[PDB]
RNA sequence: AACCUGGUUGAUCUUGCCAGUAGUCAUAUGCUUGUCUCAAAGAUUAAGCCAUGCAAGUGAAAGUAUAUAUAUAUAUAUGUAGAAACUGCGAACGGCUCAUUAAAACAGUUAUAGUCUACUUGACAUUUAUAAGGAUAACUACGGAAAAGCUGUAGCUAAUACUUGCAUUAUCCUUUUGGAUAAGUAUUUGUUAGAAGGAAUUAUAACAAAGAAGUAACACGUAAAGUGUGUAUCAAUCGAGUUUCUGACCUAUCAGCUUUUGAUGUUAGGGUAUUGGCCUAACAUGGCUAUGACGGGUAACGGGGAAUUAGAGUUCGAUUCCGGAGAGGGAGCCUGAGAAAUAGCUACCACAUCUAAGGAAGGCAGCAGGCGCGUAAAUUACCCAAUUCUAAAGAAGAGAGGUAGUGACAAGAAAUA
RNA sequence: UUCAAAGAAUCAUUCUUUUUAAAAUCCGGAUUUGUUACUUUGAGUAAAUUAGAGUGUUCAAAGCAAACAGUUAAAGCAUUGUGUUUGAAUACUAUAGCAUGGAAUAACAAAAUUGAACAAGCU
RNA sequence: CCGCCCGUCGCUCCUACCGAUUGAAAGAUAUGAUGAAUUGUUUGGACAAGAAAAAUUUUUUCUGGAAAAACCGUAAAUCCUAUCUUUUAAAGGAAGGAGAAGUCGUAACAAGGUUUCCGUAGGUGAACCUGCGGAAGGAUCAU
């Protein structure tokens, strides 16, 4: 089932009636995935499918949750340097991402995400680039520097 | 009113530390009707007006098939994705399906080729073939009355057309 | 109430001014015009600070008065005028030209120059904007819109542009062995040949660039000006020709006089 | 200058504190002080309260003068000034303070392919005319009110106020000439087609519909035919808003928080200049947290920095610059390119002034100055000369700013032979 | 988990050149090969302060000026006229972000109740 | 060792605690009630400019439009709770520290005249005593 919503999701920039599904780039090396170019699903902040445009940050992370729709979590696990101790300390922040669901992504897999507009009350980022990885205690324990 | 005052995702007070600085602007809502036309103007930023249409009729409806468009009277709302009240309340809003006194596209067909620049060939869907038959035919509208102040729409078609009727789909 | 500001702060005026702490509270603050405030110079300072045929800003205004200073040609009576990177000053009753130019310093000289050469100024394109009827505009750093362009002008390239008439005469593409200046960090007044260019992918593209004593360094793409081909400048470059010495070499130089 | 001495004992060696010791762009205060230079100074307590004065206006060709004055040339011609007011631009800068505020703000780093942008610059336009329409100020006369930057009526009259509103270019045939077809800038919708940018639903081009605003019914007399004022779109610029990443002090005698009240997300919308739970509706049940969430505290504005350090560091940073915030307290608007403005307005609260008691105006965290508080802090000074800003932009204004005055805050040089 | 080896200069040591495997690329010759930490170079940053260069503010604190030639001209350079040389450097601007050379040290990724490399054939 | 000194008990001073008192006070949020002002829309329609008729007056239609009103929406302020924070009172209680050659003992230091000390339990004017199991920091490095 593709239409679920109360309105039709259509797919801005399609083009149905004339012409010789659209989906575009993206850039930045990050090749559009089969299950966007094949395989309807309608989605406003896809990357590849949509309309929104990745520019600014590009950061891997380590999904976290795949609780939300369309939608993950993902810790970045990175190391803040303390000049008193010249010492490292592990630290952490959860950039919630879109996801699209080209990518079929369960926890502890590695993403990469590119930023994008504001596309809702945190979510900045949307995966690009879905690594396989593996995990075995939970992802929110895993450190992998990055 | 476009600003914080709000939770901070971990759910901790963001104690507000800034009146409401004007560029964050949340002017109210004009729930656009149906009726004689009558629009007024709001001054949004760098004089940069836009036209609160406030009642409507006689927007811009286009035919997508061929690819033309024509200004017609719109007799009803039957559908809204937000949410039954404005639908009640007859509101035009940027993804209504309303319905359109359809008799302007059949003439322009008549004149073109048959009764009911050319890349014709298409040569129309059944439902829609019956839709006109009756004069009167469902649309969605996409321009946002509310800013740009007319109610310019599309005639909906084949797959999402049915899909909007299963969604009126009476039953009980 | 909150909107933009006016006033400058004689300390938090940018370097090259080379103003003073003493001497003043304020600074002049250019003009909105044709540069970016950081990289210009208003005509205050230039008529005051740099040649010091003014002693005080009423003295610049009264000279303004006159008809009688051109920045490009055609006159200005606004004495916070940027005047900025390349442009011509005609300055009308002594009959100098000056052009200014970047010394190997930071510090904008007036560099004085011909009748002849003065009728041209060099303009490097920014954007190439399509408009209305497929006609292709070039923006310059000059702030100044060249309509109908020659097609194989691209984005970086500098453009010697004529001044009695807003037309173009030749144009010189973003080679990899061009000669260039430079004018924003460290290595401003540097003048090379250009070795290399790394066209990275979302970022700045910083480029290498080999002077002639073969002391490469390297730059931003954004902030270098397309000043000649490999052999010969299309301008007069100042008595140092942006050569960058080092400081020891400069300090020997010094002493041997 | 990478420093140590005295103090437990009858004596000793330790541990260990106390004490000394030096510095502080760190305050006070005591005694004392002949020069000169330089110069912080009501921050700390009460973001407590304020008498009076001042702190934003503006006209040197260039909107509007039968208030008016005046000089030439032959009762007219030009002119030259011009109080007043209308219009325009400015008053959103500056200045002050530091109460708020602890992932907020701020710093660096992106982003704006998510936007707005007056002045300035450069490009540069589209569906009666030898010149149009009223109606308004100052003003005249009649007024009112104790008073107020109060205004009533009637009569005028302008404007660059306000409002109308007059060929040529691109596509096809002929030899530069004569025909045919079109002809709206943003903006919006639908349909497509596609010189950059890493990436486009980008520029752009076409088709079908709408469609603002505009393209001089203006003013000088200039330059070697020019300028001022205005004007659609674009670009530049002065910026602004949002935004990415990273970065903060004390507290676990704060461990679970957030979610009916948008908490987390999806959809559709509304709204915005644009993105966005920013708001609405519908649907999920998320989100943060022992790498300290959520509270609490801060005698917390952030940073550039300051002091002190051999090197680490520790403390400070109200305070020359940048940013944020606020103008007694909240809240709300109008104007405008830009204000949620405070020497704009509305309202309430808390203070408080005049009043003929009807009403009226008022906001020093501008500059001085005063009371209060206090351990704790200067003149009701002179000026726009410099530095700058604003203006109808040399010629005016500016408690911005500067100059002196007070000044053993500090800092430097230096008598008393 | 590629250790090493050989030649030339210098006062046992220092700095330099050359080759010792495998794969892809280029007309037998010639040239690319995990990620991040770390490190090196850069780039890009306001100045004021700080360190710091120059400069006899009479010294100094300063400041960002100055110096030079002359009882008034020579000299230069300009085609009688025009002073001249200049200075206001440089470094600091994180612990993050940007690009960057990297051989060590660290991680991690690649890797057998089976994993991928070619040559032939068929779709 | 006529050393050292321990605790109650008096007496004076100072400090903080407990404390009935729905103690008090100020401030902070959170709820709710009322709700000034006001953006927006809606209703209005004092009037000011048109159109219709009669000789300046009458009736009817179209424009812009003030007051007033209604509804959302921002939302001050006031009151009521609640909670929290912060100072702050209080009869009495019970500690602490200081002082004064005060009372009562002799606990500890020597085998300190019952070795000491631990944990625990009960006791007792007070130091303390006793039980149980520990320790040597024992007065035994030893049959
Ligand atoms: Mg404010
Ligand atoms: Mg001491
Ligand atoms: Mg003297
Ligand atoms: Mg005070
Ligand atoms: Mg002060
Ligand atoms: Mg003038
Ligand atoms: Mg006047
Ligand atoms: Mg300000
Ligand atoms: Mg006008
Ligand atoms: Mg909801
Ligand atoms: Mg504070
Ligand atoms: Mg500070
Ligand atoms: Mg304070
Ligand atoms: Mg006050
Ligand atoms: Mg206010
Ligand atoms: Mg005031
Ligand atoms: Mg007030
Ligand atoms: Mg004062
Ligand atoms: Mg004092
Ligand atoms: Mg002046
Ligand atoms: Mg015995
Ligand atoms: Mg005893
Ligand atoms: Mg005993
Ligand atoms: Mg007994
Ligand atoms: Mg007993």
């Amino acid at each position: 089932d593709v239409q679920h919503e109360r309105a039709y999701q259509k797919q801005e920039g399609a083009s149905f009636f004339n012409s010789k599904r659209y989906w575009k780039k993206v850039g930045l090396g990050f090749a559009t995935p089969k299950e966007a170019k094949e395989g309807v699903y309608v989605d406003k902040k896809c990357p590849f499918t949509g309309n929104v445009s990745i520019r600014g940050r590009i950061l891997k992370g380590m999904v976290i949750s795949n609780k939300m729709k369309r939608t993950i979590i993902i810790r970045r696990n990175y190391l803040h340097y303390v000049k008193k101790y010249n010492r490292f300390e592990k630290r952490h922040k959860n950039i919630p991402c879109h996801c699209s669901p080209c990518f079929d992504v369960k926890e502890g897999d590695i993403v990469t995400v590119g930023q994008c507009r504001p596309l809702s009350k945190t979510v900045r980022f949307n995966v690009l680039h879905v690594e396989k990885h593996q995990i075995f205690g939970s992802a929110r324990k895993q450190f992998v520097l990055f | 009113r476009d600003g914080r005052h709000k939770l901070r995702l971990t759910g901790g007070k963001k104690k507000i530390h800034k009146k409401k600085r004007k560029y964050e602007l949340g002017r109210p809502p004009s729930n656009t009707k149906l009726g004689s036309r009558q629009v007024h103007v709001v001054r949004g930023r760098g004089r940069n007006y836009k036209y609160r249409a406030i009642k409507l009729d006689s927007g811009s409806f286009s035919w997508p098939t061929f690819g033309i468009s024509k200004n017609t009277r719109i007799i009803d709302v039957v559908y809204n994705a937000s949410n039954n009240e404005l639908v009640r309340t007859k509101t035009l809003v940027k993804n209504c399906i309303v319905v359109i006194d359809s008799h302007p596209f059949t003439t322009w067909y008549e004149n073109t080729f048959g009764t009911t620049k050319i890349g014709k060939s298409k040569n129309i869907d059944p439902l829609l073939l019956e839709q006109f038959k009756q004069g009167r035919v469902l649309a969605c509208i996409s321009s946002r009355p509310g800013q740009c102040g007319k109610a310019d729409g599309y005639i909906i078609e084949g797959d999402e057309l049915l899909f909007y009727k299963r969604k009126m789909d009476k039953r009980n | 109430g909150k909107g933009i500001k006016k006033h400058l702060k004689r300390v938090n005026a940018p370097s090259h001014w080379m103003l003073n702490k003493m001497g003043g509270q304020y600074a002049p603050k250019t003009s909105s015009g044709p540069h970016k405030l950081l990289e210009s110079i208003p005509l205050v300072i230039l008529l005051r600070n740099r040649l010091k045929y003014a002693l005080t800003f009423d003295e610049v205004k009264m000279i303004l008065i006159q008809k009688i200073v051109k920045v490009d040609n055609k006159v200005r009576t606004d004495c916070t005028f940027p005047v900025g990177l390349m442009d011509v000053i005609h300055i009308t009753k002594s009959n100098e030209y000056f052009r200014l130019l970047y010394d190997i310093k930071g510090r904008f000289v007036p560099h004085r120059i011909t009748n002849e050469e003065s009728k041209y100024k060099l303009c490097k394109v920014k954007k190439i904007l399509l408009r209305k009827g497929r006609l292709s505009i070039a923006v310059t750093h000059d702030g100044r819109s060249i309509p109908y362009i020659h097609p194989d002008v691209k984005v970086n390239d500098t453009v010697r542009l004529d001044l009695e008439t807003g037309k173009v005469l030749e144009h010189l593409k973003f080679q990899v062995g061009s000669l260039v200046m430079v004018t924003a960090g460290h290595s401003v007044g540097r003048v090379g040949v250009i070795s290399s260019i790394d066209k990275n992918m979302g970022t700045y593209d910083i480029i290498h660039v080999k002077d002639s004593r073969n002391k490469v360094f390297a730059t931003r793409l954004s902030n270098v000006f397309v000043i000649g081909d490999n052999t010969k400048p299309y301008i007069s470059l100042p008595r140092e020709k942006g050569i960058k010495l080092d400081i020891i070499e400069e300090r020997r130089n010094r002493l041997k006089a």
